[PDB]
């Protein structure tokens, strides 16, 4: 029928799950020098 | 020699139900030790009202030893045992090499009584690591390492009914979960080696008297070439319970049996040649053949990143199917009521700051930050403690039926999903506790209850942490209460016990047959294979073992 | 339907997929910077440098554990540092703010870690090895080495201490 908007969605989350954590712990890398 | 006429016409529908019930045993026995495990990092000294109630317990260490090697290695390897085996089986409709298939659940048997003796005793409370120097007894290094063999029968038993169906039905490709099972099975015999190498090569001599000290950094090398694919092991089945039977548990369809076979083929490609990303903070290893590592264990990712789309696409499918609202009204559709359903898609949910962390622990430099900090043990918990765990543990609402026949009683279902409900609340409460007290510098294997102000700073997440483990002690409890009743129940109704297993269809197209048949030479993958974990612990398995500097074992403890 | 939408499942798919690989590669690009400046000075040392533990806290670097730093360049201090079953050698050790600091641990026993609170020295240390690893304390205080790896019930006690100095 179309666009799986909900699969999208949840990995919509996911990308953004998978950044908050990779990018912060990069500050945090980062803060330790 | 039986009854249930069930068994007389298939009776590995009981070397899968022992494989299985040793199982979750060793489940019980382990998730007992966390609760209690819980409340350290919750700042909070519990050890004594266990001491004394199994004061066969000493340390606190003696414990995660028992946590660690019952339900990493155990409860995990038990249900690849009955899922990856069980299953190819039924869509091949063919009877696994009954022998084999049990000459495995013997072995099992042995390999973990011979290694629990010493394991309750403390002459092996040497973490589930058992890392090189401190040493173990001997009959630890023989029992796990007669335990693992094991499934080495196993990778025959399918590789064996993958061959008789080649064969008995020549020219047709292979069907799609034994597809699953054999690329997994293949993939983790070039695993193995590594570990299996170290008992052989290793920790068996030197754990017999037969050299005075073992080399750390190989044993420890050789020890992660397993130590990674392993989890593979731990998860590809519940991938397989998800791919190809979630969907029609939601009323839905797998959406693309391509799309599986590729992730599958990808896992056997990837999970081998990565473990150096568990190495980072040893020494003597080459940045390089880190930075090699690094990048491949990203690659690995693209299977998991992958299940997810094909997972939710597909929940989603069937949740509209099922009246599917607006943009989130798939949700709200599907089964909430049938724990085979809830289980593992609670287990899916928090698999997203799983695989995150993830992706952060193997970013290389980044691995520094976390590295042996609380931030390990809540980063796995998402993973095995939690969607392997409750995949399995959910698993038992269908294929436990399909094992005996007492169905699901609506006492034991709706018991079924509160256990589940806790179990994944617990779990994620205690991520967050573990994730932010390694962000502050818990470390772990601590027994952080008996250095109680070491850790000042991880105030409030330590509140978490105790509040995780009355939740999970409770939902454990709960657990054991339910496990027990559907397989103690003397209810027997045998038809459904024989109800084929809810496979689902698979939405199938065009671009299937080319791609599909790009990905069944099972062959020149199971060796392009091989050329990747040789190229990448090549070079260093060699620079190593030419400077073989071994050194003696102690026992601090 | 149906066979409308797997003309669809499968395009998303890579829709999804390529950028996956996009995402994944701004990462190891990312990982390769760090890799650039400074800040990999934590990585241990690669190329090896064998010892003996039953004798290391006997002959050697590290035996004397004042003579454990060693102004071993124009900026660099070295520090022979011994992570052993249930305490760090020296304690405090003293090192100064804007210089290269090379640790070189090691063990007369167990694995160990070296987990220097506050900073990204984190490090195994193998009985057997010499973990190399160097940092720029750029700050001064007491620091807290945290051992964070297993070495038996002393484990969750074993703890050091650095003081870079002003
Ligand atoms: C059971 C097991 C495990 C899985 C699976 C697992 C996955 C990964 N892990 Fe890990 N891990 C590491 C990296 C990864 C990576 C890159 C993956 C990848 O496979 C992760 C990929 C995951 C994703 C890419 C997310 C996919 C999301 C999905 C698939 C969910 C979709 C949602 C749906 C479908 C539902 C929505 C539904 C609705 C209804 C809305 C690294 C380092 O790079 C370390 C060491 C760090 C250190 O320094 O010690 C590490 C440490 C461990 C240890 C500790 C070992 C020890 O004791 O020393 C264990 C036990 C463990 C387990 C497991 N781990 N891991
Ligand atoms: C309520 C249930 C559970 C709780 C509360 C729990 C909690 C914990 C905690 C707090 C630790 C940290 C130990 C430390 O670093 O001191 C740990 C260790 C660990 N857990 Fe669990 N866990 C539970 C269930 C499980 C399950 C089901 C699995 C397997 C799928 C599992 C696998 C592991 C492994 C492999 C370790 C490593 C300890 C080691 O040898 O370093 N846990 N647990
Ligand atoms: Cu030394 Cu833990
Ligand atoms: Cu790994």
């Amino acid at each position: 029928e179309e666009k799986p908007k909900g699969a999208l969605a949840v990995i919509l989350v996911l990308t953004l799950t998978i950044l908050v954590f990779w990018l912060g712990v990069y500050a945090v890398f980062f803060a330790r020098g | 020699s039986e009854i249930s006429r069930v068994y007389e016409a298939y009776p590995e529908k009981k070397a899968t139900l022992y494989f299985l019930v040793l199982g979750f045993l060793a489940l019980i026995v382990g998730s007992l030790f966390g609760p209690f495990q819980a409340l350290n990092y919750g700042n909070v000294d519990a050890y004594p009202l266990l001491k004394r109630l199994l004061p066969f317990v000493q340390s606190y260490y003696q414990g995660l030893t028992l946590h660690g090697v019952l339900n990493a290695i155990v409860f995990t390897q038990l249900f690849a045992q009955a899922i990856m085996v069980y299953l190819p089986a039924r869509e091949l409709n063919m009877r696994p090499n009954m022998g084999l298939m049990w000459l495995s659940w013997w072995m099992a048997f042995i390999g973990l009584v011979v290694a629990a003796l010493p394991l309750l005793a403390n002459e092996a409370t040497v973490l589930y690591t058992f890392y090189p120097p401190l040493k173990g007894h001997w009959a630890f290094y023989l029992g796990a390492s007669v335990f693992v063999l094991s499934t080495w029968v196993s990778i025959y038993i399918v590789l064996d009914l993958w061959r008789r169906w080649k064969a008995a039905n020549p020219g047709k490709v292979t069907p799609l979960v034994t597809y699953m099972a054999v690329v997994f099975w293949l993939m983790w015999f070039l695993a193995s080696l590594g570990l299996v190498l170290e008992a052989v090569l290793f920790l068996l001599p030197w754990s017999f008297g037969l050299v005075e000290g073992v080399d750390p950094l190989v044993a420890r090398t050789l020890f992660w070439w397993t130590g990674h694919p392993i989890v593979y092991f731990w998860l590809l089945p519940a991938y397989a319970i998800i791919y190809t039977i979630l969907p029609k548990q939601a009323g839905g369809r797998l959406v693309s049996d391509p799309m599986a076979r590729l992730a599958f083929l990808l896992f056997l490609l990837l999970s081998t040649p990565v473990g150096f990303h568990h190495q980072f903070a040893d020494p003597g290893i080459d940045p390089t053949w880190k930075m090699i590592h690094s990048v491949l264990t990203l690659f690995v990712a693209v299977p998991s990143l992958m299940t997810a789309f094909t997972v939710a696409a597909s929940l989603e499918f069937a949740g509209r199917l099922r009246g599917g609202r607006g943009l989130f009204g798939w949700i709200r559709a599907l089964p909430w009521d049938n724990p085979a359903f809830v289980a593992p898609v609670l287990g899916l949910l928090g698999f997203i700051p799983g695989g995150a962390g993830g992706i952060v622990n193997a970013s290389f430099t980044l691995d520094y930050v976390v590295h042996n900090t609380a931030w390990v043990p809540g980063h796995f918990h998402l993973q095995v403690a939690s969607l392997v765990t409750l995949t399995a543990m959910g698993s038992l609402y269908w294929l436990l039926p399909n094992l005996t026949g007492k169905p699901i009683s609506d006492a034991q279902r709706r018991l079924g999903l509160a256990v589940v409900w806790l179990w994944f609340l617990g779990m994620m409460i205690m991520a967050v506790g573990l994730h932010w007290a390694g962000l502050l510098n818990v470390p772990r294997r601590a027994y952080i209850a008996q250095v109680p102000d070491a850790y000042p700073h991880a105030a409030v997440p330590m509140v978490f942490n105790v509040l995780a483990g009355i939740v999970l002690l409770v939902a454990l409890l709960l657990f054991i209460y339910g496990l027990f009743s559907v397989l103690l129940s003397r209810e027997r109704k045998p038809e459904l016990a024989e109800a084929p297993l809810p496979f689902a269809e698979v939405i199938s197209g065009p671009e299937d047959r080319r791609l599909v048949l790009a990905m069944d030479r099972i062959g020149f993958w199971f060796a392009v294979a091989a050329i990747l974990v040789v190229l990448a612990y090549g070079p260093t398995l060699v620079q190593l073992f030419g400077h073989l500097n071994p050194v003696p074992g102690w026992r601090l403890w | 339907d149906q066979h409308k939408a797997h003309k669809a499942i499968l395009a998303y798919e890579k829709g999804w997929l390529a950028f996956s690989l996009a995402m994944l590669f701004v990462f190891i690009a990312l990982i390769a910077y760090t890799l650039a400046t400074h800040t990999a000075g934590v990585i241990p040392a690669g190329k090896l440098e064998r010892v003996d533990p039953t004798t290391v806290r006997q002959e050697g670097p590290w035996a004397d554990p004042a003579q454990a730093v060693v102004q071993t360049g124009p900026n660099q201090y070295t520090v022979y540092v011994l992570a052993f079953a249930f305490g760090y050698q020296p304690n405090p050790i003293e090192v100064p703010q804007g210089a290269e600091i090379v640790f070189k641990i090691t063990s007369p026993d167990v694995i160990h870690g070296f987990h220097v609170e506050g900073t990204n020295i984190n490090v195994e240390v193998l009985p057997g090895e010499v973990s190399t690893v160097r940092y720029t304390f750029k700050r001064p205080g007491e620091y807290r080495i945290i051992c964070n790896q297993y070495c038996g019930l002393g484990h969750q006690n074993m703890f050091g201490t650095i003081v870079v100095k002003e």
